[PDB]
């Protein structure tokens, strides 16, 4: 148990893989445990792809753009246009890999599992203990990545510097 | 003197209606019977929990006189309240010691609902007092006297700096009294 002065939430069996009854607060009850499940997915793979692209823009830098001053900083120096051609991209995805289904309403109306958008296409997910074990490893890489997500973008905005440039060079604020 | 039951620390106050025993410090001072018009584990584990703060409160009103860490700078700890509040660090002080009572607030809520100890928070990584049980409450005794000790401790250190303008260490060596009473005339 993760509070052990505080009781198990009644919705957390164990079910779900990195449930360690933490929910203090208690937003498993109260709402669909299902749309939390996926919420904490795309939110940890957003952020884990993102963490990524943080370390990769400050040594690679694509030919058709300008590099800024941070990674931070690269949303700024690429044009408007574009941009929202990613907007637009990433609503097309979102759009077809949910089903046309966007509401915590219709959602889940055949019971998929919650963050399966069915897209495996190198075929790793085929030993049920083996997907078990990677379904633990990439929750607990996402709950650690938007945690160091949301440390390196304000790293990045308040020294303007980039992250591995702050770690060999480390100063005061 | 006259005969009739009465508390045991106060003898002419009687026991108090909500202080049984069964807690640890309870000598039966109750005078204006706070236990009588909130709940005894809500007021315990505010007590508990003043305490504890009094305790660190205490011992960080000793160490900053003591010493000084090298960054920030070598300033009294009451105006470096002030000196943290313009540097920024006790806004995060503050934002982290919410964090805490966010769950703190829900361990007190489920103390209510008498799921909990007051002031039981399952924290004893050392083990000190966990697997023994006739320690358990010889601890609990101990944390809670020191408690109520620290708490006087901190307020008394405090009002001696608001008068004397002088460190606690620096007090117990260069004791000087208060507003020139040594050679003061018509005060
Ligand atoms: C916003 C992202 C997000 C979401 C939707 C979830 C969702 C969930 N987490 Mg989770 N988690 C996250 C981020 C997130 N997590 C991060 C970053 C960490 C690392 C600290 C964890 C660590 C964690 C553990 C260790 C456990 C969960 C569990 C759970 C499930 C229980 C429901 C719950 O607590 O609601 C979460 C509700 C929110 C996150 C909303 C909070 C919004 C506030 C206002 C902002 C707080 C910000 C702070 C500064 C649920 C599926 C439990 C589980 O697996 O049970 C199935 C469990 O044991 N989480
Ligand atoms: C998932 C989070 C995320 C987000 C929001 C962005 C967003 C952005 N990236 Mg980026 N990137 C990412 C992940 C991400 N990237 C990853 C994982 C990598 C490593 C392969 C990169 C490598 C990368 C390079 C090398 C460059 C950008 C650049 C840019 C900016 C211009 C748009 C562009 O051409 O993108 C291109 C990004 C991709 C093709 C990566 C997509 C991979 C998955 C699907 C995401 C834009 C702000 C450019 C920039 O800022 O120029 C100044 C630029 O030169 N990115
Ligand atoms: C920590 C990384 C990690 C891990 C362990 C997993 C694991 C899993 N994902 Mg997943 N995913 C991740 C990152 C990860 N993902 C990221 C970043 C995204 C966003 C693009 C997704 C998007 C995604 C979708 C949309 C779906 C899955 C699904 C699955 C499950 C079946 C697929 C499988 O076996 O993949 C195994 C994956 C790996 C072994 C990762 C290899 C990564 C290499 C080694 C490094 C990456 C290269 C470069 C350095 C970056 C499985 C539990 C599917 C599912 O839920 O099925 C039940 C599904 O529908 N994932
Ligand atoms: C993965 C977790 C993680 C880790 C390892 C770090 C580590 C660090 N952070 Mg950080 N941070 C995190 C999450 C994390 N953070 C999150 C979630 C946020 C969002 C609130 C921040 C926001 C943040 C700021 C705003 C600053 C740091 C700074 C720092 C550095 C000094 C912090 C210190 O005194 O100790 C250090 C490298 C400081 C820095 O830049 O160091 C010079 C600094 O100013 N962090
Ligand atoms: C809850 C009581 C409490 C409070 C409100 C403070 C508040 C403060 N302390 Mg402090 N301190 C405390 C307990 C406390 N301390 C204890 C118990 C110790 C002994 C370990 C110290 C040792 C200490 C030193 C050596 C220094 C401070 C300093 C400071 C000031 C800068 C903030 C900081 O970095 O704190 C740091 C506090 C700690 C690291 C103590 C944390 C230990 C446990 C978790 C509490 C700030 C006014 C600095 C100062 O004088 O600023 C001008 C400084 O140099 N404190
Ligand atoms: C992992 C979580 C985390 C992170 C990322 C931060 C991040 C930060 N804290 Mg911080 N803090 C945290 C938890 C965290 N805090 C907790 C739990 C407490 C106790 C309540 C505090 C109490 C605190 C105070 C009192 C102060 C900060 C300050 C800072 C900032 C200065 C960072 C820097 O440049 O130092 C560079 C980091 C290093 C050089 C690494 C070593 C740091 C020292 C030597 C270790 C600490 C020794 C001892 C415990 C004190 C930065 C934004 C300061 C601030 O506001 O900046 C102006 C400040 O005064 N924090
Ligand atoms: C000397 C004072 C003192 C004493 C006797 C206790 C005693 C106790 N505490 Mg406690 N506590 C204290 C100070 C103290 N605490 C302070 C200052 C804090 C704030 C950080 C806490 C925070 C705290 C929590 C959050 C919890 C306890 C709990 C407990 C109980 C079980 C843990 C145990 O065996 O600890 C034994 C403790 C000692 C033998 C004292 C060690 C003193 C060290 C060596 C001083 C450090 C050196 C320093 C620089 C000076 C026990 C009755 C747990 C509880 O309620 O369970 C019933 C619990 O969940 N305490
Ligand atoms: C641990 C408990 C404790 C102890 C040992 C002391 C001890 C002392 N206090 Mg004190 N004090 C305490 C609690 C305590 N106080 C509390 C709880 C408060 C808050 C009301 C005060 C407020 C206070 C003031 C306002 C003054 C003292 C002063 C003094 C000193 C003069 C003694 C005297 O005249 O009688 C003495 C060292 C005086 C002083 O500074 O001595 C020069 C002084 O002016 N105390
Ligand atoms: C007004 C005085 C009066 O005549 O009424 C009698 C009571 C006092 O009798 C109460 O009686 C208590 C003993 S018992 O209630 O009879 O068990 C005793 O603790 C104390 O005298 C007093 O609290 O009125 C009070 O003075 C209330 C106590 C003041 C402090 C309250 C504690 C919680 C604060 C909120
Ligand atoms: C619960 C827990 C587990 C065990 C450890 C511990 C005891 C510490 C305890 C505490 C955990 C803590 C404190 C977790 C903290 C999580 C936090 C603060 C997460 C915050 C993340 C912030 C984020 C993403 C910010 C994202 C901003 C983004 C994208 C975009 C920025 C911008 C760009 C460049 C485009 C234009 C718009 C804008 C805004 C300028």
């Amino acid at each position: 148990l993760a509070v052990p002065f505080l009781e198990r939430p009644p919705m957390l069996d164990g079910s779900y893989a990195g449930d360690i009854g933490f929910d203090p607060v208690g937003f498993s009850n109260y709402f669909d445990l299902r749309w939390l499940r996926e919420a904490e997915l795309k939110h940890g793979r957003v952020c884990m792809l993102g963490v990524v692209g943080f370390l990769v823009q400050e040594f690679v830098t694509l030919p058709m753009f300008s590099n800024g001053v941070t990674p931070v900083d690269d949303f700024f120096v690429v044009p408007a246009t574009g941009l929202w051609q990613i907007f637009f991209t990433i609503g097309f995805v979102e759009a077809f890999s949910n089903g046309f289904k966007l509401t915590p309403s219709d959602m889940f109306a055949d019971d998929r599992a919650p963050g399966d958008l069915g897209f495996d296409p190198l075929g790793c997910g085929k030993d049920p203990a083996a997907l078990a074990r990677r379904q633990l490893v990439e929750v607990k890489n996402g709950r650690l990545a938007m945690i160091a997500f949301g440390g390196m973008l304000h790293q990045q905005l308040l020294t303007k510097q980039g992250v591995i440039e702050q770690l060999t060079n480390f100063k005061a604020i | 003197v006259f005969p009739g039951q009465f508390s045991d620390s106060v003898p002419f106050l009687k026991q108090p209606t909500n202080l049984d025993g069964s807690y640890v410090g309870d000598v039966g001072f109750d005078p204006l019977g706070f236990s009588d018009v909130f709940d005894i584990r809500v007021l315990r584990e505010a007590e508990l929990k003043h305490g504890r703060i009094a305790m660190l409160a205490t011992l960080g009103m000793v160490v900053q006189e003591a010493y000084t860490f090298p960054f920030f700078d070598k300033v009294l700890p009451i105006p470096a309240h002030d000196v943290i509040v313009k540097s920024g660090g006790m806004s995060q002080i503050l934002l982290w010691t919410s964090f805490a009572e966010i769950f703190g607030g829900i361990a007190l809520f489920q103390t209510i609902q008498g799921k909990r100890a007051p002031g039981d928070y399952s924290f004893d990584p050392l083990n000190l007092s966990a697997n023994d049980l006739e320690k358990r409450e010889r601890y609990a005794l101990a944390e809670i006297k020191h408690s109520r000790l620290a708490m006087l401790a901190f307020s008394g250190m405090v009002h001696q700096y608001f008068i004397t303008n002088q460190g606690v260490i620096e007090q117990i060596n260069n004791f000087r009294p208060i507003n020139g009473f040594p050679d003061a005339t018509f005060s």
